[PDB]
């Protein structure tokens, strides 16, 4: 759906595709979770 | 829903650990046979008289490159992008697939690939004399011993490199059970490390297909009571291998692969094989609406007494 | 001291990478470019 919503706002791009980045390379762009969570974890 | 489900198993380990290199041509070679053997005495009486040196230089060898077109015909949305991505996880599946399989180059040049004289005459003019290229695989160049006219013989020990004897494709011998079941023994893997540390290869990696995965994790275990597991209050049951050392001293990682013959395993190594290309993946059409695929690929492996095979079956 | 065989592994995958760029932009811009200069003239229209 992330994807989806992406790559249709446009016709063009695809985020799920190789645009030529070998993936050992360590300049490979990777996807990361970034979260802020209100709790006691404690 | 705006999304669709799609398995895709795309492990593909081989093709990312054993790189690729860029060539020029269709036929690619090298030259490497071995060192000169020891022949023992090598006492002298003050005097050479030598016969021209016993060198037996290097012996050339070669492969050949295949094309693979995995066409595309339309006659969601964009559906065009969506199949275009799906034949291509298709054509590197089946790539993965071919690289590991025991096929055999076949073409009408064997060892006289130049033939710059003649290079089938009878080709201008007609044109339609167009032969199938047929690329070498991986059981092929590991110093097989046959083949059962284009496929390895899977029932044939290799034959034995005149630097040290070593024999890097033998046939499996399970001496556990009384030939019923197909599985390695608990000493065939290490019979291949001698030879291997024999001959010197050091490999480090085994690709295995899950059909086998049990033997190697029953391995941990035994019923004659010397191997046990232990659990001192622990809330795991790993059941799993992921490394062996023979007692060579010669480590050894476990992949799974399951694009591999369930009749086989390998012994890989990263640097001992490259992936030679000629022709990327273009994304075009033929001549003057279709798309389609066409990927030149071959295989080149350094040397075959590097890397090992081991048919697993029942002697007969 | 650079290696013969990082330029060809750098030309390898500069040479996969310019295919998908070309793959992807082709579709992306030039298909919609060329009509777009051809209705500039007013060529499309048959």
């Amino acid at each position: 759906q992330s994807t989806v919503a992406w790559s249709r706002t446009d016709w063009r791009q695809d985020i799920d595709a190789d645009i030529g980045t070998d993936t050992e390379d360590i300049a490979s762009m990777v996807w990361v979770y970034e979260h802020y969570i209100r709790t006691g974890v404690l | 829903a705006n999304w669709i489900s799609v398995l895709s198993p795309q492990d593909t380990p081989f093709v990312s650990m054993t790189g690729k290199e860029s060539i020029n041509q269709t036929i690619f070679s090298w030259q490497t046979d071995a060192l000169a053997s020891v022949d023992g005495n090598n006492a002298h009486v003050e005097g050479s008289r030598a016969e021209d040196g016993e060198m037996k230089p290097t012996v050339i060898k070669s492969n050949v490159t295949q094309i693979l077109r995995k066409v595309v015909r339309v006659s969601r949305g964009r559906e065009l992008m969506y199949q275009l991505e799906k034949k291509g996880k298709e054509i590197k599946r089946d790539l993965e697939k071919i690289l590991l399989s025991g096929q055999a180059r076949t073409d009408v040049l064997a060892d006289q690939y130049l033939t710059n004289s003649a290079a089938d005459p009878a080709v201008a003019g007609l044109n339609d004399t167009h032969a199938a290229r047929k690329t070498g695989a991986f059981q092929f160049l590991c110093a097989h011993g046959g083949l059962a006219g284009g496929v390895v013989d899977k029932t044939k020990n290799g034959p034995a490199d005149p630097d040290t004897g070593a024999v890097t494709v033998k046939v499996a011998q399970n001496a556990s059970n009384p030939t019923t079941n197909i599985g390695f023994d608990e000493a065939d893997i290490f019979d291949m490390t001698l030879q291997l540390y024999t001959a010197g290869s050091e490999a480090d990696i085994i690709m295995i297909n899950p059909a086998h995965a049990k033997i190697f994790a029953g391995l941990q275990e035994n019923t004659q009571g010397s191997r046990k597991r232990i659990f001192e209050n622990t809330k795991q049951f790993i059941y799993e291998v992921n490394s062996i050392t023979d007692p060579l001293g010669q480590s050894y990682k476990i992949i799974v692969n399951r694009w591999m013959p369930t009749d086989a395993v390998y012994f890989f190594r990263s640097a001992d094989w490259t992936q030679m290309v000629l022709r990327a993946p273009k994304r075009t059409e033929l001549a003057k609406e279709k798309w389609m695929i066409e990927m030149e690929v071959g295989l080149r492996h350094r040397n075959p007494y590097a890397s090992g095979v081991l048919f697993t079956a029942a002697g007969k | 001291k650079y290696s013969e065989e990082v330029l060809d592994e750098l030309r390898v995958d500069l040479q996969r990478r310019f295919n998908y760029a070309q793959g992807y932009v082709d579709m992306a811009v030039k298909g919609y470019a060329r009509e777009a200069w051809e209705y500039f003239y007013g060529n499309l229209p048959a």
